[PDB]
């Protein structure tokens, strides 16, 4: 019923990591999952990973597997991403998705996101 | 020699009795108007053995019993099973056994075969298999019946295929199955004659059989002729009316089936938390969360079937075919009375202050009665559940704190007296119960299926990646059907933007290797076919939405099909238009009332002899 505002990720450069934040302000819902989204200039956006709502199993992609972590804190209901060795594929917008397991692949809440340039 | 196949050679498909409907198989046919071998004979013979492809539509007009059956087999070198069908004056033996066939392939008394060692299954079936007139079989294995059929129709005077439909009645189902890629007619002699037999190839292709109140067949249509036949093959229909309609890729005509569903083979343990020792009690429940499994759910059912199998979201059956990413099995024991609202939607005593399930629930919960083993002689008292408490539980939430729920002006600390209890309470299991109070073991299994890669999958085999040709595609769970080529993308698009509502899928990962497989149309553009009725005459008119004139032979793939196509996707008459290239009518240059839009203001009907023209609209 309310949207999900980001920040951390402005102009980095090639080598070091970042924190990217993803608040709540009305979200209460325990079970459904949160997602990270990538979107670079040119080609579509991309899946990043997500965190099992119903449980607590994290799940990457394949190009994130061993170099980007997850974490969700239910106490302020936070979203925290630290992405490392970020050579030259992580120049893209980042958005923060929130949507049900139970039901279709599209996502339910649709943040602003953050652009993240690795420069 | 090389003849014309007058629309022949359709069969039942299936034994299901069917009348006055209409249906659409995808099965192997003979298509109408094709090249059929007439392979004569003198008197040792006149062509070698010919290749088995998919199956053998076999047609004779001769007389006194000259073609007197048919050899089949792979090699005839004691290799494999040969099949053997030879008719006597009245009986038939279809004698399947290793047969040496020699050189010397006549029967006047049996110079077919040379020896026979391991003789698989026999049949001694007593009507023959013989009775101008056209007789018709059609031959086709389909690995584990060899279906033959036969149609018995006396033929005209002086010619050699009718023109007319003849549906073949099908007959015995004979179990084979073995490698079979070659095929031969049987020829019979007198004295050591001439014969003459038509020989036809089946290929996978779409057919619209019509079935009237008697249960025979009248008309059919093969989905690959002329555009009208893809537009009698897209209505459901056999009377196209005067007006433009649209198609689907019958072109192409996909003839491979890809799976590739499942990537491990150790099954699930899902023999771990229904014969639990000690299930757990309702204030808390023991969730196990299971992936990298093999979604087998036949061992469910198949388990002393319990009482409300009620899977909400998807169906009861066919589970071992959809896959989903994780399965979270959740295990509890409640009474006999609130069995049921343990439900989405559903509000009590279980659901408001215990385990609730949520609104959009994709999983399914089953319960046993326990009333012999969760029972004492007093009752079992090691079960509670949560009756006293002011917060209602959100979906899928535990609360194990066994704090005294405060209920007074002061506070109990404790002694749980006066205005002030505790939240568990401990209901015994007595024996002497109604079905209101029977003790019931509650497992709900919850299907997670997200944006990841899914790993606990159904049971289904593993087919073979057969890329760069028209197949139909299910690789996990997205039915499809289209070419599979070898993009160059970095990772798989999620596409939920727009919601993709009237969208369709790009690619596909394939399960067991990761490679992002590009999934284009085997033959599109929006092909639009101009009918003016079938009542009125039999031509038509094509239109491609999307090219010059041009690009139409190579958008379409205009390489492999039928003769009677290319007369209508070449450069016979073409017209360029603002909407695409009409092949198939003559601009004319005159001013007329406007007719069946072709698009882009064009208006067309048929008139006059009479033909297909177009011209543009006469405001």
């Amino acid at each position: 019923e309310v949207q999900l505002v980001e920040s951390g990720g402005g102009l980095v450069q090639p080598g070091g990591s970042l924190r990217l934040s993803c608040a709540a302000s009305d979200f209460y819902f325990d079970y459904y999952e949160m997602s990270w989204v990538r979107q670079a200039p040119g080609q579509g956006l991309e899946w990043v990973s997500t965190i099992s709502g119903l449980g607590g199993a994290t799940y990457y992609a394949d190009s994130v597997k061993g170099r980007f972590t997850i974490s969700r804190d239910n106490s302020k209901n936070t979203l925290y991403l630290q992405m490392n060795s970020l050579r030259a594929e992580d120049t893209a917008l980042y958005y923060c998705a929130t949507r049900s397991p139970f039901g279709d692949y599209a996502f339910s809440y649709w943040g602003q996101g953050t652009l993240v340039t690795v420069s | 020699s090389y003849t014309n196949s007058f629309t022949r050679g359709v069969y039942y498909p299936d034994k299901v009795f069917r009348s006055s409907v209409l249906h659409s198989t995808q099965d192997l046919f003979l298509p109408f108007f094709s090249n059929v071998t007439w392979f004569h004979a003198i008197h040792r013979f006149d062509n070698p053995v010919l290749p088995f492809n998919d199956g053998v539509y076999f047609a004779s007009t001769e007389k006194s019993n000259i073609i007197r059956g048919w050899i089949f087999g792979t090699t005839l070198d004691s290799k494999t099973q040969s099949l053997l069908i030879v008719n006597n004056a009245t009986n038939v033996v279809i004698k399947v056994c290793e047969f040496q066939f020699c050189n010397d392939p006549f029967l006047d008394e049996f110079r077919v075969y040379s020896s026979a060692n391991n003789c698989t299954f026999e049949y001694v079936s007593q009507p023959f298999l013989m009775d101008k007139n056209l007789r018709e079989f059609v031959f086709k294995n389909i690995d584990g019946y060899f279906k033959i059929y036969s149609k018995h129709t006396p033929i005209n005077l002086e010619r050699d295929l009718p023109q007319g439909f003849s549906a073949l009645e099908p007959l015995v189902d004979l179990p084979i199955g073995i490698n079979i890629t070659r095929f031969q007619t049987l020829l019979a002699l007198h004295r050591s004659g001439a014969a003459a037999y038509y020989v036809g190839y089946l290929q996978p292709r779409t057919f619209l059989l019509k079935y009237n109140e008697n249960g025979t067949i009248t008309d059919a249509v093969d989905c690959a002729l002329d555009p009208l036949s893809e537009t009698k093959c897209t209505l459901k229909s056999f009377t196209v009316e005067k007006g433009i309609y649209q198609t689907s890729n019958f072109r192409v005509q996909p003839t491979e089936s890809i799976v590739r569903f499942p990537n491990i083979t150790n099954l699930c343990p899902f023999h771990e938390v229904f014969n639990a020792t000690t299930f757990a009690s309702v204030y808390a429940w023991n969730r196990k969360r299971i992936s990298n499994c093999v979604a087998d759910y036949s061992v469910i059912y198949n388990f002393a079937p319990f009482f409300a199998f009620k899977c909400y979201g998807v169906s009861p059956t066919k589970l071992n075919d959809l896959c989903f990413t994780n399965v979270y099995a959740d295990s509890f024991v409640i009474r006999g009375n609130e069995v049921s609202q343990i439900a989405p939607g559903q509000t009590g005593n279980i659901a408001d202050y215990n385990y609730k399930l949520p609104d959009d629930f994709t999983g399914c919960v089953i319960a046993w009665n326990s009333n012999k083993l969760d029972s004492k002689p007093s009752g079992n008292y090691n079960y509670l559940y949560r009756l006293f408490r002011k917060s209602k539980l959100k979906p899928f939430e535990r609360d194990i704190s066994t704090e005294i729920y405060q209920a007074g002006n002061k506070p109990c600390n404790g002694v749980a007296g006066s205005n002030c209890y505790s939240p568990l309470q401990s209901y015994g299991f007595r024996p002497t119960y109604g079905v209101g109070h029977q003790p019931y073991r509650v497992v709900v299994l919850s299907f997670e299926l997200l944006h990841a890669p899914a790993t606990v999958c159904g049971p289904k085999k593993s087919t073979n990646l057969v890329k760069n040709k028209c197949v139909n595609f299910n690789f996990n769970g997205l039915t499809g059907t289209g070419v599979l080529t070898e993009s160059n993308k970095k990772f798989l698009p999620f596409q939920q933007f727009g919601r993709d509502i009237a969208d369709t899928t790009d690619a596909v990962r394939d399960p067991q290797t990761l490679e992002i497989l590009d999934i284009t149309p085997c033959s599109f553009g929006g092909v639009s076919v101009i009918t003016p009725g079938t009542n009125t005459s039999n031509q038509v008119a094509v239109l491609y939405q999307g090219v010059n004139c041009t690009e139409v032979p190579v958008a379409i793939h205009a390489d492999q099909l039928t003769p009677t196509w290319r007369v209508y996707s070449t450069g016979s008459n073409v017209f360029q238009t603002r909407a695409g290239c009409l092949i198939g009518a003559e601009y004319v240059n005159n001013s007329y009332e406007c007719d069946i839009p072709i698009g882009a203001g064009i208006c067309a009907s048929y008139q006059t002899s009479q033909s297909i023209i177009a011209y543009t609209m006469s405001l």
